[PDB]
Protein backbone atom coordinates (compact mmCIF):
# COMPACT_ATOMS: atom_id res chain seq x y z
CA UNK A 1 0.00 0.00 0.00
CA UNK A 2 2.51 2.74 -1.54
CA UNK A 3 4.54 4.90 0.88
CA UNK A 4 1.03 6.99 1.78
CA UNK A 5 0.56 7.66 5.55
CA UNK A 6 4.56 7.48 6.76
CA UNK A 7 5.62 10.78 7.54
CA UNK A 8 9.51 11.80 6.06
CA UNK A 9 10.14 13.56 9.41
CA UNK A 10 8.82 11.25 11.71
CA UNK A 11 7.35 7.63 10.90
CA UNK A 12 10.77 7.73 8.33
CA UNK A 13 13.05 8.61 11.23
CA UNK A 14 11.60 7.01 13.84
CA UNK A 15 10.29 10.30 15.57
CA UNK A 16 6.95 11.29 17.61
CA UNK A 17 5.07 15.00 17.55
CA UNK A 18 3.80 16.42 20.46
CA UNK A 19 0.21 15.25 20.47
CA UNK A 20 0.44 11.48 18.78
CA UNK A 21 0.27 9.86 22.20
CA UNK A 22 -3.01 11.61 23.32
CA UNK A 23 -4.16 9.54 19.86
CA UNK A 24 -2.60 5.72 20.84
CA UNK A 25 -4.25 6.44 24.17
CA UNK A 26 -7.08 6.33 22.81
CA UNK A 27 -6.82 2.53 21.78
CA UNK A 28 -6.23 1.86 25.55
CA UNK A 29 -7.80 4.55 27.72
CA UNK B 1 -9.40 25.12 14.63
CA UNK B 2 -10.47 25.95 18.12
CA UNK B 3 -8.32 24.45 20.92
CA UNK B 4 -5.53 23.73 18.99
CA UNK B 5 -1.77 23.68 19.44
CA UNK B 6 0.62 25.55 16.32
CA UNK B 7 1.46 21.90 14.19
CA UNK B 8 4.90 20.85 13.73
CA UNK B 9 7.04 21.31 10.80
CA UNK B 10 5.74 18.37 8.51
CA UNK B 11 3.22 17.20 10.87
CA UNK B 12 0.33 16.71 8.61
CA UNK B 13 2.19 17.04 5.03
CA UNK B 14 -0.83 16.00 3.51
CA UNK B 15 -2.56 19.27 4.15
CA UNK B 16 -3.81 21.47 1.32
CA UNK B 17 -4.65 25.13 1.18
CA UNK B 18 -7.59 25.58 -1.49
CA UNK B 19 -7.75 28.73 -2.48
CA UNK B 20 -9.56 31.55 -4.44
CA UNK B 21 -8.23 33.18 -7.21
CA UNK B 22 -10.40 36.14 -8.02
CA UNK B 23 -9.99 37.79 -5.35
CA UNK B 24 -7.08 35.85 -3.31
CA UNK B 25 -8.65 34.62 -0.76
CA UNK B 26 -8.27 31.22 1.07
CA UNK B 27 -11.61 29.11 0.56
CA UNK B 28 -10.95 25.87 2.10
CA UNK B 29 -8.87 23.34 3.22
CA UNK B 30 -8.20 19.74 1.59
CA UNK B 31 -5.64 16.80 1.33
CA UNK B 32 -3.50 15.23 -0.68
CA UNK B 33 -4.02 11.39 -1.61
CA UNK B 34 -1.74 10.77 -4.22
CA UNK B 35 0.33 13.03 -6.76
CA UNK B 36 -2.60 13.87 -9.34
CA UNK B 37 -5.20 13.85 -6.37
CA UNK B 38 -6.42 16.21 -3.61
CA UNK B 39 -10.15 14.95 -1.25
CA UNK B 40 -11.89 18.36 -0.28
CA UNK B 41 -15.88 18.89 1.03
CA UNK B 42 -18.67 19.48 -2.15
CA UNK B 43 -19.87 22.61 -0.55
CA UNK B 44 -16.31 24.41 -0.42
CA UNK B 45 -16.76 24.48 -4.58
CA UNK B 46 -20.25 24.29 -4.63
CA UNK B 47 -23.16 25.69 -2.66
CA UNK B 48 -26.32 27.20 -4.27
CA UNK B 49 -28.54 29.17 -1.86
CA UNK B 50 -25.34 31.50 -1.49
CA UNK B 51 -24.82 31.57 -5.51
CA UNK B 52 -21.26 29.56 -4.95
CA UNK B 53 -19.77 27.61 -8.06
CA UNK B 54 -16.51 27.42 -8.48
CA UNK B 55 -14.46 26.19 -11.81
CA UNK B 56 -10.58 25.00 -12.75
CA UNK B 57 -9.66 28.95 -13.12
CA UNK B 58 -10.98 30.03 -10.41
CA UNK B 59 -9.37 27.92 -7.60
CA UNK B 60 -5.51 27.10 -6.66
CA UNK B 61 -3.80 24.59 -4.21
CA UNK B 62 -0.74 24.74 -1.92
CA UNK B 63 0.54 22.32 -0.48
CA UNK B 64 3.55 21.73 1.97
CA UNK B 65 2.28 24.69 4.13
CA UNK B 66 2.98 25.59 7.59
CA UNK B 67 2.34 29.71 8.20
CA UNK B 68 -0.01 32.13 6.59
CA UNK B 69 1.91 35.40 7.46
CA UNK B 70 4.55 33.90 4.99
CA UNK B 71 4.82 32.93 1.28
CA UNK B 72 7.26 29.73 1.61
CA UNK B 73 9.50 29.80 -0.88
CA UNK B 74 11.02 26.08 -2.11
CA UNK B 75 9.29 24.49 0.40
CA UNK B 76 5.15 25.12 -0.77
CA UNK B 77 4.49 23.75 -4.38
CA UNK B 78 1.46 25.28 -5.76
CA UNK B 79 -0.69 23.14 -8.35
CA UNK B 80 -2.97 24.36 -11.42
CA UNK B 81 -6.43 22.46 -11.14
CA UNK B 82 -6.95 20.39 -14.12
CA UNK B 83 -10.80 19.23 -13.51
CA UNK B 84 -13.42 19.08 -10.67
CA UNK B 85 -15.70 16.28 -9.60
CA UNK B 86 -18.72 16.42 -7.28
CA UNK B 87 -20.75 14.05 -5.98
CA UNK B 88 -24.05 13.89 -7.62
CA UNK B 89 -26.27 12.88 -5.00
CA UNK B 90 -24.55 15.75 -2.84
CA UNK B 91 -27.39 17.29 -0.87
CA UNK B 92 -27.01 20.85 -0.04
CA UNK B 93 -30.19 21.74 0.80
CA UNK B 94 -30.25 19.98 3.83
CA UNK B 95 -27.67 17.99 5.42
CA UNK B 96 -24.27 17.92 3.08
CA UNK B 97 -25.52 14.57 2.63
CA UNK B 98 -22.26 13.60 0.57
CA UNK B 99 -20.45 16.59 0.85
CA UNK B 100 -17.34 15.77 -1.33
CA UNK B 101 -15.31 16.09 -4.07
CA UNK B 102 -12.02 15.30 -5.94
CA UNK B 103 -9.46 17.76 -7.92
CA UNK B 104 -7.19 16.38 -10.84
CA UNK B 105 -4.22 18.49 -10.59
CA UNK B 106 -3.22 19.75 -13.97
CA UNK B 107 0.91 18.34 -13.01
CA UNK B 108 1.82 16.16 -10.55
CA UNK B 109 3.64 17.33 -7.47
CA UNK B 110 7.11 15.77 -6.30
CA UNK B 111 6.98 14.93 -2.73
CA UNK B 112 9.37 15.77 -0.09
CA UNK B 113 9.77 16.43 3.73
CA UNK B 114 6.52 18.61 3.23
CA UNK B 115 4.49 17.04 0.73
CA UNK B 116 2.85 13.51 1.17
CA UNK B 117 0.10 11.53 0.69
CA UNK B 118 -2.20 10.49 3.40
CA UNK B 119 -3.77 6.28 3.20
CA UNK B 120 -7.20 6.06 1.76
CA UNK B 121 -9.17 2.90 4.26
CA UNK B 122 -10.70 -0.27 3.40
CA UNK B 123 -12.91 -2.01 5.19
CA UNK B 124 -10.84 -3.57 7.62
CA UNK B 125 -8.88 -0.54 8.50
CA UNK B 126 -12.24 1.17 8.57
CA UNK B 127 -13.26 -1.76 11.13
CA UNK B 128 -10.18 -1.16 13.35
CA UNK B 129 -10.41 2.64 13.72
CA UNK B 130 -13.52 4.08 13.31
CA UNK B 131 -14.65 3.54 16.77
CA UNK B 132 -16.34 6.45 19.42
CA UNK B 133 -14.00 6.89 22.35
CA UNK B 134 -11.40 6.80 19.59
CA UNK B 135 -9.30 10.31 18.83
CA UNK B 136 -8.23 11.45 15.20
CA UNK B 137 -7.12 14.69 14.07
CA UNK B 138 -8.18 17.92 12.30
CA UNK B 139 -5.82 20.45 10.86
CA UNK B 140 -6.72 23.73 9.21
CA UNK B 141 -5.90 27.22 9.42
CA UNK B 142 -9.37 28.43 9.88
CA UNK B 143 -10.63 30.92 12.70
CA UNK B 144 -9.94 29.55 16.62
CA UNK B 145 -13.17 30.68 17.95
CA UNK B 146 -16.73 30.46 16.78
CA UNK B 147 -18.08 33.61 13.79
CA UNK B 148 -20.99 35.36 14.10
CA UNK B 149 -21.52 35.08 10.40
CA UNK B 150 -21.30 31.59 8.47
CA UNK B 151 -17.70 32.11 6.87
CA UNK B 152 -14.08 32.98 6.98
CA UNK B 153 -13.14 36.52 8.80
CA UNK B 154 -10.97 37.56 11.59
CA UNK B 155 -9.98 35.19 14.13
CA UNK B 156 -7.25 33.37 12.06
CA UNK B 157 -3.93 31.72 13.51
CA UNK B 158 -0.66 33.10 11.42
CA UNK B 159 0.33 28.93 11.72
CA UNK B 160 -1.57 26.05 10.74
CA UNK B 161 -3.53 24.59 13.86
CA UNK B 162 -3.90 20.67 15.21
CA UNK B 163 -6.44 19.33 17.19
CA UNK B 164 -7.01 15.90 18.70
CA UNK B 165 -11.08 14.83 18.74
CA UNK B 166 -12.94 11.98 20.14
CA UNK B 167 -15.21 9.77 17.58
CA UNK B 168 -18.88 9.95 19.36
CA UNK B 169 -21.49 7.19 19.17
CA UNK B 170 -24.61 7.45 16.27
CA UNK B 171 -27.19 8.33 18.83
CA UNK B 172 -25.39 11.15 20.70
CA UNK B 173 -24.97 12.59 17.07
CA UNK B 174 -28.52 12.25 16.07
CA UNK B 175 -29.62 13.71 19.41
CA UNK B 176 -26.68 16.67 19.40
CA UNK B 177 -28.58 18.51 16.14
CA UNK B 178 -32.62 18.70 14.77
CA UNK B 179 -30.84 18.40 11.67
CA UNK B 180 -31.58 15.04 9.57
CA UNK B 181 -28.06 12.74 9.57
CA UNK B 182 -27.08 10.32 7.59
CA UNK B 183 -24.82 7.72 7.82
CA UNK B 184 -22.37 8.85 4.67
CA UNK B 185 -21.08 11.35 8.17
CA UNK B 186 -20.31 10.67 11.66
CA UNK B 187 -19.70 13.00 14.60
CA UNK B 188 -16.58 13.99 16.74
CA UNK B 189 -15.66 15.93 19.62
CA UNK B 190 -15.34 15.93 23.51
CA UNK B 191 -18.80 15.65 26.00
CA UNK B 192 -20.28 18.40 28.37
CA UNK B 193 -19.10 16.02 30.55
CA UNK B 194 -15.89 15.53 29.39
CA UNK B 195 -14.14 18.59 30.29
CA UNK B 196 -11.85 18.90 27.49
CA UNK B 197 -11.85 21.47 24.30
CA UNK B 198 -12.14 21.51 20.65
CA UNK B 199 -13.66 21.87 17.30
CA UNK B 200 -12.98 22.91 13.80
CA UNK B 201 -14.54 25.86 12.54
CA UNK B 202 -15.05 28.27 9.55
CA UNK B 203 -11.86 27.88 6.38
CA UNK B 204 -11.38 24.12 7.97
CA UNK B 205 -14.42 22.71 5.72
CA UNK B 206 -12.46 20.19 3.48
CA UNK B 207 -9.70 19.59 5.46
CA UNK B 208 -8.80 15.97 6.39
CA UNK B 209 -9.62 13.77 9.63
CA UNK B 210 -6.86 11.35 10.73
CA UNK B 211 -5.80 8.39 12.52
CA UNK B 212 -3.14 6.45 12.63
CA UNK B 213 -3.02 2.39 13.12
CA UNK B 214 -1.71 1.54 16.25
CA UNK B 215 -0.45 -1.79 14.41
CA UNK B 216 0.57 -0.65 11.11
CA UNK B 217 2.42 2.98 11.78
CA UNK B 218 0.24 4.49 8.92
CA UNK B 219 -1.70 7.58 8.81
CA UNK B 220 -5.14 7.04 7.29
CA UNK B 221 -8.00 9.29 6.82
CA UNK B 222 -11.48 9.09 7.69
CA UNK B 223 -13.08 12.06 7.81
CA UNK B 224 -13.43 15.35 5.83
CA UNK B 225 -14.31 18.40 7.64
CA UNK B 226 -18.18 18.56 6.42
CA UNK B 227 -20.43 20.74 8.88
CA UNK B 228 -21.37 21.46 12.33
CA UNK B 229 -23.62 24.19 14.36
CA UNK B 230 -21.26 27.35 15.39
CA UNK B 231 -17.85 25.88 17.24
CA UNK B 232 -17.23 24.25 20.00
CA UNK B 233 -20.80 24.93 21.71
CA UNK B 234 -21.44 22.54 24.82
CA UNK B 235 -23.83 19.54 23.32
CA UNK B 236 -22.42 20.12 19.80
CA UNK B 237 -20.36 18.26 17.57
CA UNK B 238 -18.85 18.70 14.21
CA UNK B 239 -19.84 16.14 11.56
CA UNK B 240 -17.40 14.49 8.91
CA UNK B 241 -18.08 12.89 5.72
CA UNK B 242 -17.39 9.35 6.14
CA UNK B 243 -14.58 8.45 3.45
CA UNK B 244 -14.69 5.13 3.78
CA UNK B 245 -18.65 4.70 2.65
CA UNK B 246 -17.69 6.93 -0.14
CA UNK B 247 -14.05 5.13 -1.35
CA UNK B 248 -16.40 3.27 -3.54
CA UNK B 249 -16.84 6.66 -5.53
CA UNK B 250 -13.43 7.50 -5.04
CA UNK B 251 -11.89 4.38 -6.72
CA UNK B 252 -14.41 5.26 -9.81
CA UNK B 253 -13.56 8.58 -10.62
CA UNK B 254 -9.79 8.28 -10.09
CA UNK B 255 -9.62 4.51 -12.24
CA UNK B 256 -11.89 6.73 -15.10
CA UNK B 257 -9.99 10.03 -14.50
C1 LIG C 1 -25.92 21.52 7.22
C2 LIG C 1 -25.35 22.89 7.56
C3 LIG C 1 -25.40 23.15 9.07
N1 LIG C 1 -24.72 24.40 9.39
C4 LIG C 1 -24.88 25.49 8.61
C5 LIG C 1 -25.56 25.36 7.29
C6 LIG C 1 -25.72 26.49 6.49
C7 LIG C 1 -25.25 27.73 6.91
C8 LIG C 1 -24.60 27.90 8.14
C9 LIG C 1 -24.40 26.84 9.02
S1 LIG C 1 -23.64 27.08 10.41
O1 LIG C 1 -23.13 28.43 10.47
O2 LIG C 1 -24.51 26.86 11.54
N2 LIG C 1 -22.42 26.05 10.50
C10 LIG C 1 -21.30 26.17 9.59
C11 LIG C 1 -19.99 26.19 10.39
C12 LIG C 1 -19.58 24.82 10.92
C13 LIG C 1 -18.13 24.83 11.35
N3 LIG C 1 -17.95 24.12 12.60
C14 LIG C 1 -17.65 22.82 12.67
N4 LIG C 1 -17.61 22.24 13.87
N5 LIG C 1 -17.41 22.13 11.63
C15 LIG C 1 -21.32 25.10 8.52
O3 LIG C 1 -21.85 24.03 8.79
N6 LIG C 1 -20.77 25.32 7.32
C16 LIG C 1 -20.74 24.34 6.23
C17 LIG C 1 -21.48 24.94 5.04
C18 LIG C 1 -20.70 26.17 4.57
C19 LIG C 1 -21.27 26.75 3.28
C20 LIG C 1 -20.67 27.19 5.70
C21 LIG C 1 -20.12 26.61 7.02
C22 LIG C 1 -18.62 26.48 7.04
O4 LIG C 1 -17.92 27.33 6.44
O5 LIG C 1 -18.11 25.52 7.67
C23 LIG C 1 -26.07 24.01 6.82
NA1 LIG D 1 -18.44 20.29 21.60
Amino acid sequence: EADCGLRPLFEKKSLEDKTERELLESYID
Amino acid sequence: IVEGSDAEIGMSPWQVMLFRKSPQELLCGASLISDRWVLTAAHCLLYPPWDKNFTENDLLVRIGKHSRTRYERNIEKISMLEKIYIHPRYNWRENLDRDIALMKLKKPVAFSDYIHPVCLPDRETAASLLQAGYKGRVTGWGNLKETWTANVGKGQPSVLQVVNLPIVERPVCKDSTRIRITDNMFCAGYKPDEGKRGDACEGDAGGPFVMKSPFNNRWYQMGIVSWGEGCDRDGKYGFYTHVFRLKKWIQKVIDQF
